């Protein structure tokens, strides 16, 4: 059981990591986040400011160390 | 290799190769030729020089 | 830990995939209540919209100023984010910390005394500013020759005391952009509205404080409305709630007069060379963690070390601790004190002869 488990779910994880290569294609736009907030307070949610002049608010943020974020981080 | 591209103002986007240079003929300060529609190095430039600097050449 | 560890990987990867299924929106500042499902939303692009609101944002909670989130698509207000802190205001409140005390500065009592009559008393004792009336000072200038710890005082205030500093270099206000020069000092000033009480300190203000030239250039324009816009935060037409501006400079000569005026810079400490007394602090306090291999009397470098600023006696202890290291000694000796004050002394010629005007 464990070793048929084991070994399917490696592979489910190379299907994961593959579906996330699928949207982690160039070019990305470029944002300093303004600040993190945890709006479960009131899953970490920042507000990235795009080089566009955009101030876009982001529900949740992923790919990306959530905790690892400060602000004026490129 | 991924490239960080500073169109002039319109946005600062980061971006990959287009596979008509090769990786080792962009370096910092170069003008790339940034494709319009996904974003792409096609072909350095010559450095950007100030047109009034350019008539002051004896021909 | 196989398996849960491996569940813990599962996991991380679906949040992943959570992540990738969402979707950002923009931000925007309501400015109206047109109805109750029609509202005037300012964006951070610039344009205005007429917005419809959603069915579970609290209508109530809807005046001019709340920050809201737009959907992308429909432009359709999501969320009732709380008030904003540029990013340009953070770092500068995240300063590292800051590890000296009262104690390190020397010689200066009498102006910290002073001027802890205004950051402290205020905010700690706001009865006997009442019965007497007098209304509560707001700013400190702080000048005088370079090098005496017009920003030594600045760390220890931040160290010392407390409340939320905000600590503010002069160019680190001025940016390239129209107006951004005077943004910054805006969302400086509502920071602190917010965070009382707060104790802004600007610094070396002689950059944007110049007298406001007549026929000056065109950068020299737009600095003026900077100056304007911190001008008008001080004394215009609301009252600074709860907060105290900390203001230092070596040249309070090209300083503008409406910026000097009492009743926007209050009291202005002058924190002067040390004098005989205070230097002999300043020795003791910079030449406490050497490792000293004397009777350390240093009223001969008192003596000689006349018109010497604060960090000149620094340097004088660090120029005789490498004096130590040219004969490979590894503590300071009574007579190398006196070579590196003697070295010193003669590089303060090369100085202009400071000059400055009590206010
Ligand atoms: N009273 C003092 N006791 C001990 N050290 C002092 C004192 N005053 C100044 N210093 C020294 O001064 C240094 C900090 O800079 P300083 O206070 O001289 O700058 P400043 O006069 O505020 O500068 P600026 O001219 O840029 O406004 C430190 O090395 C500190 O040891
Ligand atoms: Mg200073």
């Amino acid at each position: 059981r464990l070793s048929h488990e084991n070994n399917v779910m490696l592979e489910k994880i190379k299907d994961n990591k593959e579906k996330i290569k699928n949207n982690r294609q160039l070019p990305y736009l470029v944002a300093n986040v303004v600040e993190v907030m945890d709006m479960n307070e009131i899953g970490k949610a920042a507000v990235v400011k795009t080089s566009s002049r955009q101030t876009v608010f982001l529900p949740m943020v992923g790919l990306v160390d959530p905790d690892k974020l400060k602000p004026n981080d490129l | 290799a991924k490239y960080v591209i500073n169109l002039k103002q319109i946005a600062k986007f980061v971006v990959g190769l287009g596979e008509r240079v090769s990786p080792t003929d962009i370096e910092e300060g170069m003008r790339v030729g940034v494709d319009r529609s996904k974003y792409n190095i096609e072909l350095p430039l010559p450095p950007r020089i100030d047109p009034s600097v350019t008539m002051m050449t004896v021909e | 830990q196989n398996i849960r560890d491996l569940e813990k990987l599962y996991d991380k990867t679906e949040n992943d995939i959570k992540a990738l299924q969402s979707i950002g929106q923009l931000i925007g500042e309501v400015m109206k209540e047109l109805s109750e499902e029609k509202y005037i939303v300012k964006a951070s692009s610039g344009p205005r919209y007429i917005v419809g609101v959603r069915n579970s944002v609290d209508r109530s909670k809807l005046k001019k100023g709340v920050r809201v989130t737009l959907d992308i698509t429909t432009l359709t207000i999501m969320r009732i984010l709380p008030r904003e802190t540029d990013p340009l205001v953070y770092n500068m409140t995240s300063f590292e910390q800051g590890e000296i005390t009262f104690d390190g500065i020397g010689g200066l009592t009498e102006q910290i005394r002073e001027l802890r009559e205004v950051i402290e008393l205020p905010l700690k004792n706001p009865e006997i500013f009442q019965r007497v009336g007098i209304k509560p000072p707001k700013g400190v200038l702080l000048y005088g020759p370079p090098g005496t710890g017009k920003t030594l005082l600045a760390k220890a205030v931040a160290a010392t005391i407390g409340a939320n500093f905000i600590f503010s270099p002069a160019s680190g206000i001025v940016d390239k952009y129209i107006g951004e020069s005077a943004r910054i000092i805006r969302e400086m000033f509502a920071y602190a509205k917010e965070h009382e009480p707060c104790i802004i300190f600007m610094d070396e203000v002689d950059a944007i404080g110049g007298r406001r030239f007549s026929e000056g250039t065109s950068a020299d324009r737009e600095i003026q409305r900077t100056l304007m816009e911190l001008l008008t935060q001080m004394d215009g037409f609301d009252n600074l709630g709860q907060t105290k501006i900390i203001m230092a400079t070596n040249r309070p000569d090209t300083l503008d007069p409406a910026l000097l005026r009492p009743g926007r810079l209050d009291r202005k400490v002058e924190i002067p060379l040390p004098n005989e007394a205070g230097r002999l602090e300043i020795f003791k306090i910079h030449t406490a963690k050497v490792k000293k291999t004397g009777e350390f009397d240093f009223e001969a470098a008192v003596k000689m070390s006349d018109g010497f600023n604060g960090a000149d006696i620094r340097n004088c202890a660090t120029e005789a601790g490498f004096f130590a290291i040219r004969d490979d000694r590894d503590h300071i000796n009574p007579d190398d004190l006196m070579k590196a004050v003697r070295k010193v002394a003669e590089v303060k010629k090369l100085e202009g002869t400071i000059e400055y005007q009590k206010l």
